RNA sequence: UUUUUUUUUUUUUUUUUU
DNA sequence: AAAAAAAAAAAAAAAA
């Protein structure tokens, strides 16, 4: 029988200086952070796509209602909850003609038609940002599904539909969100089935994407996103000490160029003069040759936290007290010695390594719920466990569905204090704007440096990429 | 009949506190006069708010705030309160409300620190929760309205019934303890007696090949029948180190290393507990990067191992449990266990199909929650067992590793209920 | 790609040993 | 060409 100790959940902080556990709930309350006067929304594609999404904002406006209420808040309507006008009028509409989408769409090669499908959106929506008049905070795809089907790898356009560059991602989205880069052009990609899914109909009857159940989560996940993609701060961290910056550091592999080069990509977070928290990507992407090295070299980690301590200073006035650099992977002592020569002797530089392989389940003894999350078994001073999926009350249920797997946290440089290393990855797992959930299982800054890394590792010709995450989930 | 709420407050200063909580309680169903947002244009407002108070106010709801305290509006319309508390006899009709932090209970206006307030320093949940609280306790009337809306939003608010209890609780795990190691972990120089192109993974007791040493924990003329050369080998040629010294990882030197003694030994283990599942007669489902053992339609009564069912039937598939184990040393000596379903058309032969194993075992494991593996997890290793306490790996004619068939349980000192 | 989660089918590198 | 201990890429399903 060993010991399992409980950390205290997260407070994320919201209007009028109040603070809740939930995010749904904190919004439904007291609202977002800033205000947001409104939302000139701008779409790209059909005319049949333009009518689903006019529906779908209109749907939203109204107040929405799920089956159990208890786990999933219903959601009360968009201008209810941020306060912000979002109406279907002014919404500049772009033609992206079906003749235009079939004409691409029916080619044998999967990357070309890839590119194209992504040229034909791109262009207009760079065209409509230079040549006119009309201001657009975000620009919403519409797209279909067919495309979804045969415009993303190992997808194989059937014999009977074929009717007819490689320096790119074969994934639509991924270059999509690439080639937009150096615009600066905030986007969200909605599938036509993600919106009014009902009409999406198969064999026996049922809709495919079946959300009737969860029409609240999913407008409360669609509208979290769409007001931060407008530069709305939905919700900000409470329990952040003064003097701490985080980076994360995911590598993703290159197949474009030869050998994957596993280029490195870093999301950092810190706290600003006051308590607003900064949270944005520092990504300069280092290179590393060698296939499977996963490790940095001495210059390009001189570089990468050489740059990271600069974004620090030149946004508070003076160094970071304690950088806690977390990652996927485990460092040797190669990049460390070339970390400490860039760190100053009063900053204290801290490495710790996240994983899901451990195999430990905790299953208890009698009840078909799982685990509380929050539980924690600290295996020693440098390493530690963390159930940060698990059961909840104020959920109601289980944020896994099967048994989960805890986080294994391990403190592989530096010293840091585990049950401190442990109460801040769990305040970082609830800053996830791309969706409105309760927590994530992963903390938000190996997440979203997974997706600046998985945008900027599909085009070849990005140069300074922005770092505002608005861009890129 | 009187069915309003009150609300006096600093209405330039204190204004968006007092219009989220008014929207609050009308979202509630509960009647709300305030002058931000129900007082009229163009009226003599102190003889509304008179009116208000003496004939139409069923509670008073005084937001007490530094600027609340001395100045003279709130204090007027705290003295009417007072009046029609006096006149209706009702000892809760002013209920202050505290939502400065820095106004200390000292210095609070006496006529409200004799009464009791609801606290909105820290929360303005938490005190809307006791407002409400209050309210259904002394039976304020509300008209229900929507009925739906309404009833959702209290049960949002009241987001407090759901929190972590402080209780002790036991939790089982997948862990399989290793209870005990042979006394010596022996590399017997073979040399020449080994064949150099030979598979050491057919021998019967588990060995590694080691430099030209015979990494194992068995004896050294225990693998005889497969190694005919070996029959004249000298005991004294062993380097046998003391087992419990490599846990500890005290011993360490040129022939070997702490790093790469204990990685032999994880393999050792890993090799005997793979020929244990080979004497046990339990088919094995291939997978990606490990390999997991399904046991059989029929070798066990009724499929049913003690109370809990191992295979079922499904359409024309029929499910089966199987685990997959691996030994680690880095934080204890354990062998963890992992639970997969695999699926068979006959009940002998598995789907060849990774795509429609992939898609059955989604459909299986839907419904199957907590209790619904730790069950058949117990019961599978229950039936792996050898004897009451544990079982045996077959690691040497003379030496046994001895696995417990009881999962390390956990303990946290916070639980939670339905 | 509204999501999140749990799986699985791949494939790799480093360490040392031959 | 083995092993164990550490790695990312990708499709599939179910519920959030």
């Amino acid at each position: 029988m060993k010991e399992l100790i409980y950390i205290e959940e997260p407070k994320i902080l919201f209007a009028h200086g109040q603070k809740c556990t939930d995010a749904r709930d904190g919004l439904a309350l007291f609202g977002p952070l800033n205000n947001l006067y409104g939302i000139k929304s701008g779409v790209i594609g059909t005319k049949q796509g333009l009518k689903i999404f006019r529906d779908y904002l209109d749907h939203i406006q109204k107040p929405i209602y799920n089956s159990n209420s208890i786990t999933r808040p219903m959601f009360p309507g968009f201008e209810a909850v941020f306060d912000c006008k979002w109406e279907s009028t002014g919404i500049t509409f772009k033609e992206v003609t079906n003749e235009d989408i079939g004409k691409f769409l029916y080619n044998s090669s999967t990357h070309k038609r890839t590119y194209d499908l992504v040229s034909l959106f791109i262009d207009k929506i760079i065209s409509a940002n230079k040549n006119e008049d009309e201001n657009v905070d975000v620009w919403f795809v519409i797209v279909p599904d067919e495309i979804y089907k045969y415009c993303r790898p190992n997808s194989v356009l059937p014999k009977e539909m074929v009717q007819t560059t490689y320096n790119y991602d074969a994934q639509f989205h991924d270059q999509f969100k690439a080639r937009l880069l150096k615009h600066t052009i905030p986007t969200q990609i909605f599938r036509e089935s993600t919106l009014a899914w009902r009409d999406f109909k198969n064999a026996f009857g049922l809709p495919i994407r079946d959300f009737s159940k969860i029409e609240g989560h999913l407008a409360w996940t669609i509208s979290t996103a769409a007001f931060y993609k407008a530069g709305g701060k939905p919700w900000k961290l409470s329990d952040v000490r003064n003097g701490v910056c985080y980076l994360g550091l995911v590598y993703k592999k290159v197949e474009k160029s030869k050998n994957p080069r596993n280029a490195c990509c870093a999301a950092q977070m810190f706290l600003d003069n006051g308590d607003g928290t900064v949270f944005k990507g520092e990504v300069g992407p280092w290179y590393n040759p060698k296939n499977g090295q996963y490790h940095l070299e001495p210059k390009e980690a001189k570089a990468l936290l050489s740059q990271s301590l600069q974004s620090y200073k030149e946004q508070i006035g003076e160094y970071p007290k304690e950088v806690f650099i977390h990652a996927k992977t485990r460092f040797n002592h190669q990049e460390w010695d070339a970390f400490l020569e860039v760190t100053p002797k009063e900053t204290n530089l801290v490495g710790v390594t996240i994983s899901k392989t451990k195999p430990l389940k905790l299953y208890k003894t009698e009840g078909d719920y799982t685990i509380l999350r929050g539980n924690a078994y600290v295996v020693n001073e440098r390493s530690a466990f963390l159930w940060t999926v698990g059961y909840v009350p104020k959920i109601q249920t289980a944020l896994s569905m099967e048994v989960p797997n805890p986080l294994f946290i391990e403190i592989n440089k530096g010293e840091a204090d585990i049950k401190q290393v442990l109460k801040d990855i769990l305040s970082l797992t609830k800053l996830n704007y791309n969706a409105c959930i309760f927590a994530d299982g992963e903390p938000v800054t190996l997440r979203f440096a997974d997706k600046i890394g998985e945008i900027l590792t599909a085009s070849t010709d990005i140069k300074t990429p922005p770092l505002a995450f608005k861009y890129y989930i | 009949m009187r069915n309003k709420i009150f609300i006096s407050h600093a209405t330039p200063d204190d204004n968006d506190f007092t219009r989220w909580l008014a929207l609050k309680l009308i979202g509630l169903g509960y009647e709300v006069w305030c002058d931000i947002l129900f007082l009229d244009k163009g009226v003599d407002f102190w003889s509304n708010i008179e009116k208000v108070i003496r004939e139409d106010t069923c509670k008073f709801l005084l937001v007490s705030s530094s600027y609340s305290n001395q100045r003279e509006g709130v204090l007027k319309e705290l003295a009417v309160a007072a009046k029609v508390k006096k006149q209706l006899k009702d000892d809760k009709f002013i209920i202050p409300l505290a939502i400065d932090e820095q106004l200390s209970y000292d210095d609070i206006n006496i006529d409200i620190v004799r009464l009791n307030a609801i606290d909105f320093k820290m929360s303005w949940a938490r005190g809307l929760k006791d407002i409400l609280e209050a309210f259904e306790k002394q039976k304020v009337p509300k008209e229900v309205a929507d009925a739906s809306k309404s009833n959702l939003l209290y049960q949002q608010i009241f987001l407090h019934d759901k929190s972590v209890i402080e209780k002790e609780e036991i939790y089982d795990s997948n862990w399989l303890s290793i209870l005990s190691f042979p006394e010596e972990l022996r590399f017997h120089e073979y040399n020449w007696m080994l064949p150099k192109r030979f598979d050491v993974r057919e021998l019967t007791f588990p060995a590694v090949r080691y430099k030209n040493y015979l990494c194992t924990f068995a004896w050294a003329y225990d693998f005889t029948y497969h190694l005919p050369k070996t029959e004249t080998y000298h005991k004294s040629k062993t380097i046998r180190i003391p087992t419990e010294e490599i846990l500890s990882g005290s011993y360490d030197s040129n022939f070997i290393r702490n790093a790469e003694c204990k990685r032999l030994i994880v393999q050792l283990l890993n090799k005997a507990f793979e020929l244990r599942m080979k004497d046990k007669e339990v088919q094995e489902y291939e997978m990606s990067n490990k390999t997991a053992y399904w046991l059989e339609k029929g070798k066990l009564e009724k499929d049913k191992f003690e109370k809990t069912m191992l295979v079922g039937k499904q359409k024309d598939k029929n499910w089966h449990f199987a685990i997959s184990g691996a030994s680690k040393l880095y934080p204890f000596p354990v062998l963890m266990i992992s639970s997969h379903i695999f699926f068979t058309a006959d009940g002998k032969k598995l789907i060849d199909s990774s795509s429609v194993q992939h898609s059955s075992r989604r459909r299986q494991g839907k419904n199957w929650w907590n209790n619904t593996w730790r069950t058949k997890l117990l019961a599978f290793i229950k039936y792996l067992s050898d004897d009451d306490t544990s079982f045996y790996l077959e690691m040497g004619s003379e030496e046994k590793v001895f696995v417990s068939n009881e999962p390390v349980k956990f303990k946290g000192n916070v639980s939670y209920n339905i």
